[PDB]
RNA sequence: GUGCUCGCUUCGGCAGCACAUAUACUAAAAUUGGAACGAUACAGAGAAGAUUAGCAUGGCCCCUGCGCAAGGAUGACACAUUCGUGAAGCGUU
RNA sequence: GGCCUCCGAACGGUAAGAGCCUAGCAUGUAGAACUGGUUACCU
């Protein structure tokens, strides 16, 4: 029998979220000079 | 992960959306109109 | 929703009443807050609690209170002695925060039941650790702490005492200070270590006594049996060279193309196969 | 998800909780189900008495005395009343002991079950069987400087504050641990350590041994001073004294090894009868602490080198001191020791040097003999000499040790052996082929 | 030796970490960690090292040629196939990486594996070297019916 | 989120100045395919703006 | 535990029935390892020759601040000469 | 015929730091072992 706990409304935020760990998928194919140019 | 911070911009404020009416312009003339 | 647990935790009775904390606590291990759940084992039991969230459990395959694997009921430096050290983890601060979150998105991605990689490892198993796992449940690990005023003289709590009044543990024994992390990560656990000591003793595979002999010395054969259950057996391995029988002391030779097949069928069998519902028992020479 | 009604669900769980047997739920057991899950011993002679359903049969209730008039005051007993008949000695011990355990790993042990061997001999009291003899002569031939290390000892997990031999001959090595601890050693790279010593409260600064070599001192940041038994780590006797104690030297002189001889932070130096316990004679002259204390005639003479700058030298059992020896240029005297020729003195200075100072009546240190290869800033530190006086050895912060030859006056050779800073090292006596130090990485090293 | 070394490793490994960090892209930097660690044989951090380099641009193609080239060079052959495989996926434009993907099957012997790969890369209708290229390769084994094709 | 303001707003108009540019025509001169005079072409346009400012 | 069975039936005991149905981070403990902007010590503010005003940019750096405000040293962090190998591909004598 | 304002607080100044040494602060954890085996034939 799953029962949730009651919650005490004056307690203050448990715990500290501010900490920051840096930041994809596999590219996608792209499918997409003479000297005087250059 | 949502922290219980606030601020004071964030707070409700014209929570209702403002419909265009009939003379305003609402979109059913714009159609039918040349 | 839901701890992943033990068979041993969750309880010896069948009926259980469980809460729920949403953000209950930090994970002793990714350091996240985690739902949580507790119940209450049986009558003069603790309150277990669950200790680690349920992805670093999915990782590395294990109950969230007990850090057991699910199968064998064995601390992880074991079950990685048994097949894969290469799993690996970093254990490192920022490094664990990001190693964690990726693979926590990619547990997203799975069917959901699965520990990640390792389950594809997870199937060829047996080697020992089978033999070495636990049976039953054992129900002395929910005991109750020990009284630490009754353990100095002085418990005036008297009968009521909810905890536990006996003689604790002599802080000598290696066996005492067991870290968490360490459990988790299968470093130097006193426990596992005890575990690997009892695994050599294992009277199974050096064998080779002599050279070339893959004569089998099968003693407590029993008078039930026939060959044919042998050979139905042992066809799996190769080509026979033959089979010497005796009845008397119920004793059964047999000897095949190669030692490396006798080496395998001592293995595969000793102290394992059973057929005709009699244990059929091995030796060389 | 299921949808059980709550009820029922109070009902089977009490029903197991109390008696062991309820009817299982399960859904595809057998795809139908006939069964009990209980440990059913309950369940067949109670036929699955629910509690909220009476019992058929009561037994065995227990009485609680019980005022509920509560006319009375004191007197009356609500629901709260006390169970009657519910208001070891053998256990009282274990746990005690177990205390006592783990308070020591923050009363005295036996160190191996050998105890007295063949006719009924200290551990201490014979060695004639290693290699060589320890009664031996005071020259062992033209000496030798250490390349290979044998044995590590441990035991420690703190470094060593001291070692020191053995009265006579090095037949056993005697160590002070700052974990309030005193262990003996073979001496001869033997694995096993005799004895522990324990009832320090606090790290043990330095010790001495009975000329004889039965007894033993000890002195540590508690303020106290023990008198110990060699032979079964007995505390004798415990001095006070406000003061902390430093080094301390038990007398010399078989007429009187009974006085003890302590170095106090407080300015004096103070004579302890043995016997009485009673301090026979105070030495005020010294200004600032007392680091150290040697004899440089026995029973005559000793020269104590203080907190202040300056050194002391006395004759025995009489306060003032004839020699006093100062210069503005010597920063300190941490350690100083005798050369078993009686006629040298060797202080390593704070000031990152050696100094030999004449044992011989005129006490003038001497330019020709310096010593200046090895770096102690400001540590305590031991210096000895090769038995036969070829080498001096200086142990220090760094760790390597220094080995001088003293004729030729020039570093010879030097060792980065330890990764923590060395302290005392020790000349083997007899022996010509090793030394002995100790460092605050807590090992005990041979070389 | 034992701690000596080590802490050499420290200082260099720390100050790779930190001029990464500090221009977090410029794959100079990247690389010559990459390479230092390679020097140690300590290949499995190269490994990371150079897939961490592809996660901030995966299209540069001195990257991938240094990547596959490591690879290489201690002879983890199935590990620069899956090198290879991946540069011409995404990149496929980059004649270079077929040409090598081509000739490393060739020294392995792997005739098949290259006419599979050549095949791939005429699908991308390339160049007429590249054409030229398959063709020749074709005739470096009798092999002139295929040519003709 | 910081809101630009009066401390920060000739910074901020400067600030998405070089990107304009250098988004625009670093997406729109290129072909240099290495790096394109980037520091090179702002500091053009620096020295321009100050060259304009002394007339 | 309270009440009731024209309960056995005296006023003691016993029986039946009804009502009443699962507390609790159990510890009044034991252990276990990051921070004080303390003193001490060394050293000592970006930009150009110096002295200084500042807004910014970037984030495995924070702090004060209710704050999408503003401060924290601009908070700190930011260090002209003259060519040739080796391999591969393509075309040619 | 009348007509009577205000009223106070915050930082922007005493360095920025690196180091060493020493109370302080959180946890109230999880887990603690294991047994039983035979030989027999022709030259
Ligand atoms: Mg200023
Ligand atoms: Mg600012
Ligand atoms: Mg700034
Ligand atoms: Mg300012
Ligand atoms: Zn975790
Ligand atoms: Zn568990
Ligand atoms: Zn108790
Ligand atoms: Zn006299
Ligand atoms: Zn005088």
């Amino acid at each position: 029998r799953m029962v949730e706990m009651q919650k005490d409304p004056m307690e203050p935020p448990r715990f500290k979220i501010n900490k920051k760990i840096p930041r994809e998928p596999p590219p996608a194919p792209v499918m997409h000079m003479t000297v005087k140019e250059q | 992960q949502l922290s219980k911070q606030y601020s004071s911009r964030d707070l409700p404020s014209h929570t209702k959306i403002k419909y265009r009416q009939t003379t305003q312009d609402a979109p059913e003339e714009v159609r039918n109109r040349d | 929703d839901f701890p992943i647990l033990c068979q041993t935790c969750l309880g010896e009775n069948p009926y259980i009443r469980m809460t729920k904390e949403k953000y209950g606590k930090e994970c002793k291990i990714c350091a996240r807050p985690f739902t949580v759940f507790r119940w209450c084992p049986g009558v003069r039991m603790r309150f277990k609690k669950t200790e680690v969230c349920q992805t670093c459990s999915k990782l590395k395959n294990v109950c969230q209170t007990c850090l057991l694997d699910l199968e064998y009921g064995l601390p992880i430096q074991v079950r990685d002695a048994g097949l894969s050290f290469k799993d690996d983890m970093p254990k490192s601060d920022v490094n664990k925060e990001y190693y964690t979150q990726n693979m926590e998105r990619e547990i997203s991605n799975s069917d959901g039941t699965r520990p990640v990689g390792m389950l594809g490892k997870a199937t060829s198993t047996s080697d020992m650790l089978l033999k070495l796992a636990r049976t039953t449940p054992y129900y002395k690990r929910n005991r109750p702490h020990i009284c630490s005023f009754w353990v100095k003289g002085e418990c005036k709590r008297g009968e009521e005492c909810p905890y536990r009044h006996e003689k604790p543990t002599d802080p000598d024994d290696p066996l005492a200070d067991q870290n968490i992390k360490d459990r988790y990560y299968g470093i130097n656990d006193p426990v596992a270590d005890k575990l690997l000591k009892r695994a050599s003793t294992m009277p199974r595979l050096d064998p080779p006594e002599d050279k070339t002999i893959t004569t089998l010395y099968v003693g407590g054969l029993g008078d039930t049996i026939t060959e044919t259950d042998l050979r139905n057996h042992f066809y799996q391995f190769g080509e026979i060279r033959t089979i010497t029988v005796v009845q008397r002391q119920q004793c059964a030779f047999i000897q095949f193309a190669t030692r490396q097949a006798a080496e395998v069928a001592a293995e595969k069998s000793f102290n394992k196969l059973i057929v005709n519902g009699r244990r059929l028992n091995v030796k060389w020479g | 998800p299921a949808h059980i009604n709550d009820f029922m669900f109070e009902q089977q769980r009490r029903t197991f909780a109390t008696y062991g047997y309820a009817l299982d739920p399960s859904l595809d057991n057998h795809q139908v189900s006939a069964k009990y899950i209980g440990s059913v011993e309950e369940a067949e002679k109670n036929q699955g008495l629910t509690v909220f359903e009476t019992g058929q049969k009561k037994t065995e209730k227990r009485k609680k005395f019980k005022e509920n008039d509560a006319s009375n005051i004191d007197g009356f007993l609500g629901p709260w009343a006390k169970y009657v008949d519910e208001k070891s000695e053998e256990e009282q011990k274990e746990l005690d002991e177990i205390t006592a355990k783990r308070q020591k790993k923050g009363k005295t042990i036996l160190h191996v079950k050998e105890m007295y061997d063949y006719q009924g001999r200290s551990y201490l009291h014979i060695p004639q069987d290693v290699g060589v003899n320890l009664r031996s002569t005071m020259p062992p031939e033209k000496c030798y400087l250490p390349k290979k290390q044998i044995h590590v000892w441990s035991g420690h997990t703190k470094g060593v504050s001291a070692v020191r031999l053995f009265p006579l001959s090095g037949h056993l090595l005697l160590s002070c641990s700052m974990d309030c601890k005193i262990k003996l050693w073979e001496v001869y790279g033997e694995r096993r350590c005799l004895r522990t010593f324990i009832g320090h409260s606090k790290a043990v600064r330095d010790i001495c041994f009975n000329t004889a070599g039965t007894q033993f001192l000890s002195a540590a940041y508690d303020r106290y001073l023990k008198l110990w038994d060699t032979e079964t780590g007995q505390c004798i006797s415990r001095f006070t004294n406000r003061k902390v104690p430093y080094c301390v030297k038990f007398n010399p002189d078989e007429d009187k090894q009974n006085l003890f001889v302590a170095g106090m932070s407080d300015k004096k130096i103070v004579q302890w009868d043995i016997r009485s316990g009673e301090i026979v004679q105070e030495y005020d002259r010294h200004l600032g602490a007392v680091n150290t204390i040697v004899f440089v005639d026995e029973n005559r003479r000793f020269v104590s080198t203080s907190d202040d700058k300056s050194l002391r030298v006395w004759e025995w059992d009489i306060p003032v001191d004839f020699k006093y020896i100062a210069e503005p240029s010597m920063h300190s005297m941490p350690a100083v020791t005798l050369s078993p020729n009686g006629k040298w003195l060797a202080c390593q200075s704070m000031d990152n040097q050696i100094l030999i100072f004449g044992a011989q009546n005129r006490f003038r240190l001497n330019k020709k003999k310096i010593f200046k290869g090895h770096m102690v800033a400001g540590y305590a530190c031991q210096v000895d000499f090769s038995p036969d006086m070829s080498y001096v050895i200086s142990g220090d912060g760094n760790g390597k040790l220094n080995i001088w030859d003293w004729k030729t006056t020039k570093l010879y050779s030097r060792f980065k052996a330890h990764d923590k800073v060395c302290i005392g090292a020790v000349w083997h006596p007899h022996e010509t082929s090793k030394v002995i130090t100790c460092g605050w990485d807590g090992l005990i090293k041979l070389w | 030796d034992e701690e000596e070394l080590n802490d050499y490793k420290l200082r260099k490994r720390k100050t790779f970490e930190d001029n990464i960090r500090k221009n977090r892209t410029v794959i100079s930097n990247w690389i010559k960690y990459a390479q230092w660690e390679e020097s140690l044989k300590e290949i499995q951090r190269a490994r990371s090292i150079y897939e961490r380099a592809l996660d901030v641009d995966y299209r540069n193609i001195t990257l991938w040629l240094k990547y596959a080239e490591m690879e290489m060079k201690n002879r983890q052959v199935n590990h620069a196939r899956n090198i290879w495989d991946r540069a011409i996926t995404t990149l496929p434009r980059v004649n270079q990486f077929w040409y090598k993907y081509t000739y490393m099957e060739e020294m392995l012997g792997n005739v098949a594996g290259a006419r599979q790969v050549f095949e791939r890369w005429m699908e991308w209708q390339p160049e007429e070297q590249a054409w030229h290229s398959y063709i020749n390769f074709e005739l470096r084994y009798k092999e002139v019916d295929r040519a003709r094709t | 989120a910081k809101t630009v303001t009066k401390q920060r707003v000739e910074s901020h108009f400067d600030l998405e100045l070089r990107a304009a540019v250098m988004h625009d025509i670093l997406d729109m001169m290129p072909e240099g395919i290495k790096q394109n005079k980037a520091r090179t072409i702002l500091q053009h346009l620096s020295e321009a703006w100050r060259c304009w400012k002394a007339n």
